[PDB]
């Protein structure tokens, strides 16, 4: 499990503090400088953080920045991310839509 | 988090489930049905006075006389006759209610066995009726919306021909096509019941594809429907405002205004301190009893269809919002889901381009802007044109400006009033369409948001936090109070018109000179009441004078600036004063208790506390608002003469 | 908003903005004067009457520089008193910006040791300057005794009155400030022989100075608005105040003479066209009006700076909080809020009595309310008729009743409930005992959100704070108005056409008629402000204002954000297709404690915009009571 946050792309809204059971408290917030400017991002404890997974599995992440590593190493900013998708519009030619 | 307000929420609900709490809603609607004609009843069958006209029976009152039942007659055998029909009525609607509550009661426990006939009905496949339902569909729509449609139709098709019937039969209404009268509305129900069964028989062996909804219809069909309906009710009360001014329902509203009434709260005859009942004002009537209110001083007639236009008109309004943030909590499922992608319809993919988002909510914005823009300059300068303040006389006013005698037909007295009113429900339209359509678009990201790199993850989430200084608000239940706040304005200008108000000026009719003088120099036959701010000074005479109506206010408007309290940007400020709170109910300790106080004091969640802002703001604003509507129609058709020749 | 910070600001930097404040006070105390002459030594037609020189008007009474007199010769000469005197202040302002702008500007000759009036310089002061604020506050109390003397020889030398001590006069001004001179000498000089003790206010103190002194500031001026108020209405000081009544006044915004549209037709004869009309001060109660605007002024202005003085107090606590000097005070004004156990008992108590006494006091008026409007079919008789004010109270109130019981706990608590924002202000400024609990601490004056976390921390920092203070405190200020203005605070709608709504008057048998109800106030002064055009401008220009504010309040800005990215994307498109290549205009929305910052400003600014024209639109309090409805 190992669950990790990337500060860099955290922004600092802490929802895992609310996804976190008390009693760990894993979750906290470390500031930096203005908080208008980003400031304060948050950080897990992994020695306290013991394999809850809730973080992750509620998905509430809006940056990505809350990653799960694998024992074999893969990384996941979600737990299903969207398909990638080769985009490009459909207009009939006779129908309205031309 | 499942909260009290998501334990009946659709994603948990199955189509048998709905089915059955809206036969139990059904139901329960026909009792409170029955609650009401028996409140209609003006004396009692037995021998005895009756109730004392309760709003909702003054707003169903013209239908029923539309109907055989509850003449508009002073006399006391006809008028028991009308008790005895709204009785009997109200009888038979408890006892179809009641049924209806069982069935829906049966339909939620998923529990379908014919009492009768010991067998268990399947709800994926059945039959209508024992042969009726072999003659037209042979079987049932297989669990899909889409192929519902048309036995739901045909099922609409039964239910106008039972109408027709019941006009035929019970209520001796015989169908003829001459529309001025009421004995149409049966032909028309026999040309619906006609029409509909056609377009069921052909939606059922021809069923539309929409495929959007049919997977997780418990949202999607939802959010059409209730959008649908909800212009489906602002359309209805257009349509009611303009028919109840027509002279053909004239018999059925007009005579409205030639009866008087006593409503409950209306002020009684007040008694002095020492009244030796073994002084009292108004000694004619019994001590305590309410003073009659002339309808003709009242406008009964235009009160009642003012309340029920809006009534329906805020209804629609409200369902289009509901229904645009209900679309957008299954956008912001589909969109998490991956299934956004893959939605493959004209609805989504025409969306699915973000630059094509850009271009629609830019064109929006641009429209409201320009037209809200113009038309506030046009109330502001007309409001400084009368108060004459930097030394504008009216004659430098927008009262030239009438609307185009080509679109000119759909107005009494063509003046900048009715421009003003059409173009700020234009503006408030574009406004809330503005929010509408960010629901609708930006449901999981916005272009900001997807320039900085965030994403919204559920449908209730506060904010993202203080970071780029803002994320307030940006999820869309948030954009729907937004929206519901911004179309408050467009719902009050539509109020103050069916009420009679000069919108175009902000202070019409105020001792200054030139506001008086709107009128001598508009040529207007309609005396509208007043204008923005003097339309309150105006029209809570009445509210002041009905303790009833004063209540109403006092009560509205604590729950307004209870709202403020949510509202703000204070929720942490409350989390702490909580926490000292807490503190010092803990310090109830040491005072001799020897309890231990396990009362953390709460707070709401932003979520909720928006959700609370937003009921509370609405409920207040429009519990005055019936207040509005319920002051009088109170329009004199004499125009006012210049205060100087 | 903060480009005259303290920290910024030196001593020297300080004594120069004042100076030419000062300065820029007597230019414009010079405007007032010259906007209110009558008429002029010329002969012309002069300014017909103005808010501000209404106010100031008593006083040029009470001095003799104008005059209530009924003459058009006396209107004349005290026009040329009123240009004389405006000219001096015209003057002496000029020279005080010019020392403003040489203090501003480090530009003379020895701040750190100087010479005042050497000559006897060296008699007091030992020839010497004050070193630090201890040291200071000697000279600036002497300095206090040289402006009272210097007022009391301008009186007897310029404005001729005597020095008779009898407390009904001018001449008690004169006597009261040789008197005061002479007390501010001992006060000084004492300090001189021993500068006081509070250290905290002796290290790095600007912000700390500022804010204990305008916190008293704030309190003296509340002081002094209830005196003004209590001495205003005594019959000593009506020689000057109730002449307002006696006269007539035609002031800019009014209904004009109303012309005619095929007029070279006028409503009045022999008042010309577009003229001001005439208003009889009987009916607008100008002596009220004018103590109303006077009291309510310094009362708001007491409220206001009691607010920033405690909310620059937590800025300065947070800055020694934040760098560890908090722990290392030893001036008791620290220590009494150091143990954070005695700041969660103070918070506590303030909340639980003014939860009480303010639960108390809105049932009494709802319950009044209802007794009112016969709701639930209670009776006057059911109402709290019987609760007045008790005799050994009753001395402070005139006509006791329980308007005066419902206005003095509602004060009382509007004040508890703004003293519980200022109490966090004071307590919580860096360590809270929730926060203390969650592991954060807070580090900014301004930190607005701290992010949704345990349902949402928006609104702790110390200017939100001071912001939701002065929210709550609108309410104290809201009764002052409405009581100052002879509104029935006691119930909503007292004198509403409804049942038992007169009977007030015949139930307590009041011998002054209040104007209306909490809710029937408004409906009665709105029928006086309507006449008036200027008054009506104001009311929906505060009310715009007021609105205006609410897309800042609410929990709203990042939906501004980026409704402000779709406009600035719409905006760069639109001007790029109809004109080439131009780029510019991002859509600025306000950060969120600048969106307070400026939605604070707007509600405030607003309400007490609105809150003139109460205390403007007359009194309308009539001393007949009203009949029985019977
Ligand atoms: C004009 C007709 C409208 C419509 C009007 C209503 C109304 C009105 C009600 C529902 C209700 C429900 N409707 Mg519907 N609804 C429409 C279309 C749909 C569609 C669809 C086409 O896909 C679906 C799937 C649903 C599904 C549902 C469920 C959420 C719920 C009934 C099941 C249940 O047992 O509730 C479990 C709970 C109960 C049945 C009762 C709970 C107690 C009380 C009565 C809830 C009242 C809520 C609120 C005050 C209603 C106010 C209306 C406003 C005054 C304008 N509606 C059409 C288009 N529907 C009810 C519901 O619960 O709303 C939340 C409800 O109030
Ligand atoms: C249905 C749930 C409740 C109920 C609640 C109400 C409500 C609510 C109202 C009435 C009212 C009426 N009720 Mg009922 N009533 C019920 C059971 C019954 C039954 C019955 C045997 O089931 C009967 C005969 C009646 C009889 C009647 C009439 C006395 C009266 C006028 C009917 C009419 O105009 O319909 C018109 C019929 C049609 C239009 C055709 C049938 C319906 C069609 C198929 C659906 C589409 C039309 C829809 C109603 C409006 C949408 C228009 C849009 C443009 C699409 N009630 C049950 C218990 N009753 C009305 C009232 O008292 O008026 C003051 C009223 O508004
Ligand atoms: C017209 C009949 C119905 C309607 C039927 C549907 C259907 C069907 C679907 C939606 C869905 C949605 N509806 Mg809808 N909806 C209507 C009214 C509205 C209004 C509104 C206030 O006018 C709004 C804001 C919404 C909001 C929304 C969104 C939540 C969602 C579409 C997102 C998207 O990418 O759209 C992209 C935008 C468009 C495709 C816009 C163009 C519309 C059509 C296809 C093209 C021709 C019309 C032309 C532009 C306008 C002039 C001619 C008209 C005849 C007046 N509905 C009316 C009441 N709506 C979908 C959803 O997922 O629901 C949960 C869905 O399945
Ligand atoms: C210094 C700033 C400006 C200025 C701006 C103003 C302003 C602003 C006002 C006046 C007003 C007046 N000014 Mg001036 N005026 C200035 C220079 C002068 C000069 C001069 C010597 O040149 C003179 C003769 C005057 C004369 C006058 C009077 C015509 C009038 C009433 C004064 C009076 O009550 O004072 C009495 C003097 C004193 C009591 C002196 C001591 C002051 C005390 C210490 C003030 C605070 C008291 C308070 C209770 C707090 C005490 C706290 C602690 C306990 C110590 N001014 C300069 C140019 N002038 C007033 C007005 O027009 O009234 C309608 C007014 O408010
Ligand atoms: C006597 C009661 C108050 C007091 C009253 C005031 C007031 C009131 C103000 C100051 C101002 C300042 N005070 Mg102080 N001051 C007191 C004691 C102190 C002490 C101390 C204890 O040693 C300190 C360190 C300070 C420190 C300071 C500075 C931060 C600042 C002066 C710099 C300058 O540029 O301002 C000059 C700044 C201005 C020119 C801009 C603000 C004023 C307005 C906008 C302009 C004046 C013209 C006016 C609008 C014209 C009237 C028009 C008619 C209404 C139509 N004060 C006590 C506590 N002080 C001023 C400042 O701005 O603070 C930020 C200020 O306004
Ligand atoms: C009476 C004199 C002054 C006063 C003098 C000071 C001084 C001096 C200082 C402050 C400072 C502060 N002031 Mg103060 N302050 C007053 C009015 C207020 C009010 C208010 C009642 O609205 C508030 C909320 C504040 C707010 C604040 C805080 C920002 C800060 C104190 C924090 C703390 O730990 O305090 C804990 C303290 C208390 C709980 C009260 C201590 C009271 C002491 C022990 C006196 C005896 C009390 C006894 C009941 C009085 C009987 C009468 C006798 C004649 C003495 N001031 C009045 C106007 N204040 C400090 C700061 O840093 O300023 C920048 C500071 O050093
Ligand atoms: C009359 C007063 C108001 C405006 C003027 C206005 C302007 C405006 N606001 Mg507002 N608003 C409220 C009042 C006003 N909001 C209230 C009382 C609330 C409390 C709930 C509130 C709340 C939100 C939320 C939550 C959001 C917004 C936005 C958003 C816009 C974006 C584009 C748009 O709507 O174009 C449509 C254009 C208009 C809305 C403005 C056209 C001018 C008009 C003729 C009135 C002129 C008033 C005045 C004279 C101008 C100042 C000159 C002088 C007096 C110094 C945008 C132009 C947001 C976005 O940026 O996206 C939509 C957003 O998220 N709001
Ligand atoms: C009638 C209207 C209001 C209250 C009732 C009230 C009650 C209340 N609030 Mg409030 N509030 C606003 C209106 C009302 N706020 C507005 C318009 C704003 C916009 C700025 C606003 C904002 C903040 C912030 C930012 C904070 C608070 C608090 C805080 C309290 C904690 C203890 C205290 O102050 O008791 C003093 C207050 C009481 C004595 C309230 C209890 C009886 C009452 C006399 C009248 C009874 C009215 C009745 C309950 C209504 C329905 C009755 C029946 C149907 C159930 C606390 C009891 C906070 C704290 O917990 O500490 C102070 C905090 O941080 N607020
Ligand atoms: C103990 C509390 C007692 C206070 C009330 C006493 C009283 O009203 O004064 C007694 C007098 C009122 O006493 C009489 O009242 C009569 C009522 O018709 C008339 O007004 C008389 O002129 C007046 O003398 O009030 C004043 O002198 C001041 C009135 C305004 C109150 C000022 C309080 C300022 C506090 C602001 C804090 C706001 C914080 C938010
Ligand atoms: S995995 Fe468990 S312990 Fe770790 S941060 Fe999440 S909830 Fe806390
Ligand atoms: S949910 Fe994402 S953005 Fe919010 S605190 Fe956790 S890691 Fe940071
Ligand atoms: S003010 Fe409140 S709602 Fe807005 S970003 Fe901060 S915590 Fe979120
Ligand atoms: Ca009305
Ligand atoms: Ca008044």
């Amino acid at each position: 499990k190992h669950y990790f946050i990337i500060e860099n792309l955290c922004v600092g809204c802490g929802l895992c503090l609310d996804k976190c059971p008390p009693k760990v408290n894993a979750i906290g917030y470390k500031f930096y400088g203005d908080v208008q400017e980003g400031g304060f991002r948050c950080y897990i404890d992994q020695a306290a953080c013991i394999s809850c997974s809730a973080c992750f599995s509620g998905d509430e992440c809006p940056s990505g920045a809350l990653i799960e590593v694998l024992p074999d190493g893969e990384v996941l900013d979600f737990s299903y991310t969207p398909p990638e998708r080769l985009d490009f519009d459909l207009r009939f030619l006779h129908r309205f839509h031309r | 988090s499942t909260k009290w307000y998501q334990i009946f929420d659709t994603e948990k609900l199955d189509d048998e489930q709905v089915v059955g709490g809206h036969l139990a809603l059904l139901g329960v609607l026909g009792f409170i049905m029955g609650i009401y004609y028996i409140s209609g009843i003006q004396v009692f069958p037995w021998g005895a006075p009756g109730f004392h006209d309760n709003w909702f029976y003054l707003t169903i009152k013209p239908r029923m006389v539309s109907l055989g039942i509850d003449t508009y007659s002073t006399k006391t055998a006809d008028l028991e006759a009308a008790g005895a029909r709204l009785l009997g009525w109200a009888a038979f609607h408890f006892l179809v209610g009641s049924v209806l509550i069982f069935g829906g009661w049966r339909h939620w426990t998923h529990n379908l066995t014919n009492p009768f006939t010991g067998r268990c009905g399947n709800f994926r496949d059945f039959r209508f009726l024992g042969k009726f339902g072999d003659v037209v569909f042979n079987g049932t729509s297989a669990k899909s919306y889409k192929e519902a449609l048309g036995p739901h139709a045909v099922y609409m098709s039964l239910l106008f021909l039972g109408w027709g019937i019941v006009m035929w039969a019970i209520l001796g209404f015989a169908p003829i096509p001459d529309f001025q009268t009421i004995n149409s509305e049966t032909f028309m129900s026999f040309v619906f019941a006609v029409i509909f069964f056609a377009l069921g028989i052909y939606w059922w062996n021809n069923p539309p594809n929409a495929a959007i909804h049919l997977n997780d219809d418990m949202k999607a069909a939802f959010s059409v429907h209730l959008t649908a309906i909800g212009y489906i009710n602002i359309a209805l009360g257009c349509i009611a405002f303009v028919a109840f001014q027509q002279p053909s329902f004239a018999p059925y509203y007009k005579e409205l205004d030639k009866l008087v009434f006593y409503l409950y709260g209306e002020p009684f005859n007040r008694v002095s301190f020492n009244f030796v009942e073994q002084a009292k004002e108004f000694a004619d009537f019994p001590a305590y009893a309410i003073l009659p209110k002339s309808g003709e001083a009242f406008g009964m007639a235009r009160v009642v269809t003012n309340l029920i236009v809006f009534n329906h008109i805020i209804c629609g309004v409200l369902y289009v919002f509901a229904g645009v943030y209900h679309g957008g909590q299954y956008l912001l499922k589909i969109q998490l889901n991956g299934m956004y992608n893959q939605i493959k319809s004209i609805w989504i993919t025409k969306g699915r381009d973000q630059e094509v988002q850009v271009k629609i909510l830019g064109t929006v914005m641009a429209l409201c802007f320009a037209t809200m823009l113009s038309v506030y300059a046009v109330i502001v300068w007309n409001t400084i044109c009368e108060l004459n303040i930097f030394g504008t006389n009216i004659t430098m006013s927008f009262y030239w400006l009438k609307p185009l005698p080509i679109f000119q037909w759909m107005f009494a007295d063509p003046s900048i009033n009715d421009w003003v009113m059409a173009h700020v429900i234009t503006a408030g339209s574009l406004f809330s369409l503005i929010a509408l359509v960010r629901i609708a678009f930006f449901a999981h990201t916005s272009p900001l948001w997807d320039d900085l790199g965030l994403k919204k993850n559920s449908y209730s989430f506060p904010c993202l936090g203080p970071v780029y200084g803002g994320t307030c608000g940006v999820s869309i239940q948030d954009q729907l109070w937004f929206a519901m706040l911004w179309g408050i304005k467009g719902l009050s200008a539509v109020c103050w018109y069916i009420d009679g108000a000069w919108i175009a000026s902000m202070m019409y009719g105020v001792p200054a000179a030139d506001a008086k003088a709107w009128d001598s120099i508009a040529h207007l036959h309609h005396h509208y009441t007043s204008g923005i701010f003097y339309y309150f000074w105006t029209e809570t005479v009445t509210i002041f004078s009905s303790s009833h109506l004063s209540t109403i206010l006092m009560i509205g408007h604590l729950v307004w600036f209870i709202s403020f309290a949510v509202w703000f940007e204070d929720r942490g400020s409350r989390l702490e004063g909580a926490d000292i709170q807490t503190r010092t109910i803990r310090w109830l300790g040491k005072k001799f208790l020897n309890r231990d106080v396990n009362f953390r004091f709460p707070v709401l969640t932003i979520s909720d506390s928006k959700l609370a802002g937003t009921f509370l703001y609405f409920g207040g604003t429009f519990m005055l608002v019936f207040l509005f509507l319920a002051n009088g129609f109170y329009q004199t058709n004499s125009p006012l003469p210049p205060p100087v020749s």
